[PDB]
């Protein structure tokens, strides 16, 4: 009947449902997983992402309590140049556009705009490619897999991906995080194996693109609260992550944004003794990451009743080694949970 | 139990004749061995001890080969009687010529013993008759043996043998009768479980298509069987592609059903629908259900086809001709508009109540509207079917009067109880035996043997305490402690059962063997005395038929034979030979006998557990089939159908509620595998509505059916008498309460819904209607009437988060204390302007 075996190889599979707001890393992490266990427009969209970022800075230049002025106003036409292509559906990306982007990227008024990135919706890998593309200002270059993982693609709809880890089947579903897409996630709520809720750790001082008035982290907190209580979700433990550890660490080292400013619960907060930080790790950063960690744990603490547990870890998506190690640990956890049924 | 007890033997007759054959075998063997014994060594001084045995032997073999007789089915009783009487005369005549001091008591004694046991076993005599014959034979034998303490001793032997015998006999008889009752109930269960299976099969086939019904007839995945007795409710729903779909609304059906008999409407409707069924089977199309003025069918959904479009449209033509005939057969100038469309559909069943297999997709609504936008008589076809219509039919681009559509026109008795009684009788008999063994010494004021009195008291206490165990086990006083009872009868296992019974039956022999160390061997009187004693003792072991065969047989064997062979050297010598002979033959008897009886016991147990399994199974089956019937139909209509072929029932009053999920289709994305998970969500919702029905107060409501996003409920139907304790029309309120509930319910459902909210609108009407059913082998109960399409097309015009209510209902409900903010006046098909009322008092700003 060829079905008596297929249902069991399904039972021999891992369903990995990914959650998290937009730009969290869901696309990033599924890209990572494919590389770790497994046709040219890729190079194109990157520029488009570039084309986005180069706009976002200049657009928001007039959208701050100071109108962000160039240190070199003579390149204002350059600005206007970008404002001339401010909405170009297609774009050949001519080399003069590359020059116009770079020249302002080295401008320090542009630098003052970029440094206040929190006060407006903006991609994360912006400054990275703002220098990486100077290497591919020409056209005969194939970007790095590092750029591939840093490629900003908007997740919209069920993106199923299968693979094998040492004779164990794994089937993850990339799913967007924007508000409208959240009407979809329900479709995947049917007997999924493990529920990877990632959160953009560094997105505590910024607001979501929905209303630009609700803190990205506070938003995701409310989200996770809701889902941790979902009448079909009280029975499967949750694996939690904190993406962009590095970016958060840079936020701390800059000391410009204040978590207590955004969330005063950190001022009166104490570092937990069970902290297992890496060598050469700012203890204040350890304090803050575990602060957020418990802030999410709190929700997984007020309920669950021993039927579904949290296992909060840490993650920097551009660090394939981080991904590998934490994912191996998660593989242990999920291969345990697989038979919990 | 008059001729039933007759039937008992009717199937007991074979085993009875078997037992009888083996019995006669033993009897003849005994007479033979006694003849040859009295011939070979001694007592050759006379031939009347052997020739009678020979003629009796040939009489026995004539009895044996005679049992093959045909005029026998009632006369066997007297056969047994007369055969016993022959045994009687033979033994007594061989007996009387004694009292010379060289004959022994125990010879003829043992003879009588065997006679009594064999009669008790096989001869089936009525308790009174069996008993009187036994006692008469005993007294006659002992009184002929007469030609002070010895005589009462022998009489005691007689009576205790009678006791053990009546015990065995009644046990055999009750076993027979009970076992017969058991096999009767078991065959009852077989022949009723078959028909329960058949009825539920008719059910499941009348609810699901043949293919998928027979799929459910595999009972492989017990998930659907777990629905009889947990995050997502389980359900089987598959996406299927490229099938055809056909709707048909009866043109002006309402105006047709104007003044029907509420019963003639039933017949004509079911008539035309049986016509349609007659079609679909031939046209190879699967009808699905019937929606009031409309009805619909599919083409090759379970079984994919390529001509499915042909099948469907030709079925449509058949419907056209059928409504034509009826239009001039009954002379009802009423036609039906019909529409068709082809595509893909997700098909399955949702909901736990009134659920029937159904189908959904945008293509569903497409064909639906194309019908309710299609002209009467000429089928409204789609481009989706025109692309492979293959123009073999009257292609006509039927443009509406307002997406590439076209038109076509052609071309008691407890095992424990047993144990208690048999223990009782065993201890009593052993008791009176040792009683005689004591009163054997009547001359001495105090008898010498003290160990006899010691073991007397000991075994007395042991058996009497086991008696108390049994009697507090039965009469259930629980005077000492129920924990003691439980922990102390846990030891009454199955094998320790064997061992404790073995010891309890062994004890009488050692008890009377308290008298073995003394001198008897000189006294030839005491010799025959103790011989009679030990044989009467060993023959007791039979009574615990609940105890094993090899075990009890070997135990009795050794415990009898050991000390007698021992004292064969302690003596009155040749009598040793004769007594060991009779002891041996008796052993073989009792061995085979208890064998066959323990067989009877194992058989009774087997039958009991078997019939018990069948009873459990029929219980479960009737449960499940009742559950499916209650799913498909209400209860009072189940009453009627059992007494009536059809059903029909008008109701001048009745409330009807429609709940339509507005934002479903927009919530529904198809970019997944048809987004069928959204339909899983829908099924979850419908189940959470079904649970609202099983509320006790909400048991009063009847869920009619569901139509995709539509949930349909009504009441005023189970109401068969207005009660003085209930306001007659208050159900309209509790029905309305239902609205207030589920409208709230979806919010909780929405509470588990992130960044989206389902919003349904609910339309309510009240008034007259009718209820009927479709047909047999295809069961479906439904309702119709003006209120029906009124409320349907009403809730069609409602607004979510608000309750659209008919104005006449609005009055009576306002009188029921409820608040409404006026909506206005709406336009209904065939009803023009109608005043409506919204329930929530300006739920929005105003
Ligand atoms: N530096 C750094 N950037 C990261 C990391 N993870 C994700 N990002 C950045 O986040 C941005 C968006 O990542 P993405 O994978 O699309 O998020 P998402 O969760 O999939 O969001 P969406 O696809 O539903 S819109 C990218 O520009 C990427 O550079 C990280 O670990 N370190
Ligand atoms: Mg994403």
């Amino acid at each position: 009947k060829q079905l008596q075996k297929d249902k069991q190889v399904y039972r021999a599979t891992h369903r990995l449902l990914l959650l998290g707001a937009g730009e969290s890393g869901k696309s990033t992490i599924v890209k990572q997983m494919r590389i770790l266990h497994v046709k040219a427009t890729k190079v194109q969209d990157i520029k488009n992402n570039l084309k986005e970022a180069i706009e976002t800075i200049v657009a928001a230049m007039s959208n701050l309590v100071p109108p962000v002025e160039l240190a070199n106003p003579e390149n204002q036409f350059r600005v206007d140049y970008i404002l001339s292509v401010m909405n170009v559906p297609d774009f050949d990306f001519p080399p003069e556009f590359y020059e116009h982007a770079k020249a302002l990227w080295e401008d320090e008024g542009v630098r003052a705009c970029y440094e206040r990135s929190n006060e407006y919706q903006l991609i994360d890998c912006a400054q990275y490619f703002l220098d990486k593309i100077d290497v591919i200002k020409q056209d005969d270059y194939v970007p790095s897999d590092q750029d591939l993982l840093r490629c900003r693609v908007l997740t919209s709809g069920i993106f199923e991906t299968k693979f094998q880890v040492d004779k164990v089947n794994f089937h993850m579903f990339d799913v967007g995080g924007q508000r409208d897409e959240r009407r979809k996630w329900i479709q995947c709520f049917n007997d999924v194996t493990a529920i990877i809720f990632v959160v953009a750790s560094s997105s505590y001082n910024m607001v979501i693109r929905e209303d630009n008035q609700t803190n990205r982290l506070q938003e995701a907190l409310n989200l996770f609260k809701s889902i941790w209580n979902n009448r079909w979700l009280r029975t499967i433990s949750v694996i939690l992550f904190l993406n962009k550890q590095d970016l958060l660490a840079e936020k701390v080292l800059a000391g410009k944004s204040k978590i207590e400013d955004y969330f005063p619960e950190f001022a009166r907060y104490t570092t937990p003794e069970d902290a297992t930080p890496e060598p050469g790790e700012d203890p204040r950063v350890t304090r803050a990451k575990y602060f957020i960690r418990d802030e999410f744990l709190r929700i997984s603490t007020a309920s669950g009743d021993g039927r579904h547990y949290c296992y909060p870890h840490f993650t920097c998506a551009v660090d394939t080694e981080n991904i590998r190690r934490v994912f191996n640990d998660c593989r242990d956890i999920i291969q345990r949970m697989h038979l919990r049924q | 139990s008059v001729n039933l007890e007759e039937a008992c033997m009717e199937r007991c007759f074979p085993q009875t004749q078997r037992r009888f054959r083996y019995a006669l075998f033993y009897i003849g063997f005994a007479c033979l061995l006694w003849s040859i014994y009295f011939g070979v060594h001694m007592k050759s001084k006379l031939i009347v001890m052997v020739a009678p045995a020979l003629c009796f032997l040939v009489v026995c073999v004539g009895f044996f080969l005679f049992t093959f007789t045909k005029l026998y089915a009632r006369h066997y009783v007297w056969t047994s009687l007369v055969l016993t009487l022959l045994v009687f005369a033979l033994t007594l005549a061989a007996q009387f010529q004694v009292l010379t001091p060289c004959l022994s008591q125990v010879g003829s004694f043992s003879m009588c013993i065997e006679v009594l046991f064999l009669l008790y076993t096989v001869m089936h005599l009525p308790l009174y008759l069996s008993l009187i014959l036994g006692v008469a034979y005993s007294v006659l034998f002992e009184t002929f043996g007469y030609h002070h303490w010895e005589l009462l001793s022998r009489a005691l032997l007689h009576l205790c043998i009678h006791a053990i015998g009546i015990h065995l006999f009644i046990m055999s008889q009750v076993r027979s009768r009970s076992t017969f009752l058991k096999v009767g109930q078991s065959i009852m269960h077989g022949k009723d479980l078959e028909v329960e299976k058949a009825l539920k099969e008719r059910m499941i086939h009348s609810v699901m298509p043949r293919i998928i019904a027979d799929d459910l007839m595999k009972q492989g995945d017990e998930e659907s069987e777990n629905s009889v007795k947990i995050a997502f409710r389980p359900f089987k729903m598959q996406q299927i592609e490229e099938v055809s779909i056909l709707f048909a609304d009866i043109v002006g059906f309402t105006k047709m059903s104007a003044n029907k008999s509420a019963h003639a409407l039933v017949g004509l409707l079911n008539d035309l629908f049986g016509r349609f069924d007659r079609l679909c089977e031939e046209t190879k199309c699967e009808k699905i259900s019937t929606l009031g003025d409309c009805y619909y069918c599919v083409a090759g959904c379970p079984e994919p086809r390529a001509d499915h479009a042909y099948c469907c449209i030709e079925m449509g033509l058949g419907m056209i001709r059928a409504i034509e005939q009826f239009c001039q057969e009954k002379k009802e100038m009423v036609n039906m508009r019909v529409g068709v469309h082809t595509g893909t559909v997700l098909c399955g069943i949702l909901g736990m109540r009134r659920f029937k297999f159904d189908v959904w997709s945008n293509d569903v609504n497409l064909a639906n509207l194309m019908e309710q936008l299609g002209v009467a008589g000429k089928v409204h076809i789609s481009e989706a079917t025109a692309k492979y219509l293959d123009d073999r039919y009257e292609m006509e681009d039927g443009k509406v009067t307002e997406l590439k559509t076209y038109l076509i026109a052609g071309q008691f008795a407890s095992a424990t109880f047993s144990s208690l009684l048999d223990v009782l009788l065993s201890t009593t008999v052993f008791l009176i035996l040792s009683i005689t063994c004591f009163l054997r010494y009547g001359a001495a004021s105090t008898p010498p043997p003290p160990a006899a009195l010691a073991v007397f008291g000991a075994a007395l206490l042991l058996e009497i305490l086991s008696l108390v165990v049994s009697v507090r086990m039965v009469f259930f006083l629980e005077d000492v402690m129920t924990c003691t009872k439980r922990l102390l009868e846990w030891i009454a296992g199955w094998l320790p059962r064997h061992f404790i019974g073995a010891i309890l039956v062994s004890l009488p022999a050692l008890a009377v063997y308290s008298h073995v160390t003394s001198e008897f061997e000189t006294n030839i009187h005491s010799t025959m005395f103790t011989g009679s004693a030990v044989l009467t003792a060993v023959v007791q072991y039979c009574n615990f038929c609940q105890l094993s065969s090899w075990m009890r047989s070997s135990l009795a064997t050794v415990v009898g034979a050991g000390p007698l062979l021992l004292l064969l050297y302690v003596s009155a010598s040749l009598i040793g030979q004769e007594v060991i002979l009779v002891f041996f033959l008796l052993l073989l008897l009792v061995w085979f006998l208890n064998r066959e009886f323990e067989v009877s016991y194992r058989l009774h147990y087997h039958g009991d557990v078997e019939a018990d399994l069948h009873r459990t199974k029929i219980q479960s089956m009737r449960d499940q089939a009742d559950w499916l019937l209650r799913n498909i139909i209400p209860y009072h209509v189940a009453e009627q159908l059992k007494v009536s072929q059809t059903y029909s029932k008008n109701h001048d009053s009745g409330g009807v509620i429609f709940a339509s999920i507005v934002n479903f289709s927009e919530f529904y994305e198809e970019n997944y595998e048809g987004g069928k998970e959204c339909y899983r969500v829908l099924n979850e919702l419908i189940g959470d509505f079904d649970e609202l029905l099983s509320k006790p107060d909400y048991s009063s409501i009847e869920k009619i059916k569901t139509i995709g996003a539509t949930y349909m409920a009504a009441s005023g139907l189970n109401a068969t008498q207005c009660r003085d304790g209930s306001h007659p029309q208050e159900h309209l309120q509790i029905l309305f309460e239902f609205a207030k509930e589920m409208m709230r319910v979806v919010d909780d459902f929405n509470n588990n819904m992130l960044w989206f909210n389902f919003k349904l609108r609910v339309g309510f009407n009240h008034g007259p209607l009718t209820a009927g059913v479709i047909g047999t082998t295809k069961l479906l109960y439904d309702i119709w009437g003006d209120t029906v399409n009124i409320a349907s097309r009403m809730d069609t015009t409602g607004v979510e988060c608000r309750i659209q209510v008919s104005e006449e209902s609005y009055r009576v409900l306002s009188k029921m204390g409820y608040e409404f903010d006026y909506r206005g006046t709406v336009n209904v098909k065939g009803k023009g302007q109608m005043k409506t009322y919204l329930y929530p008092k300006c739920t929005d700003s105003g």
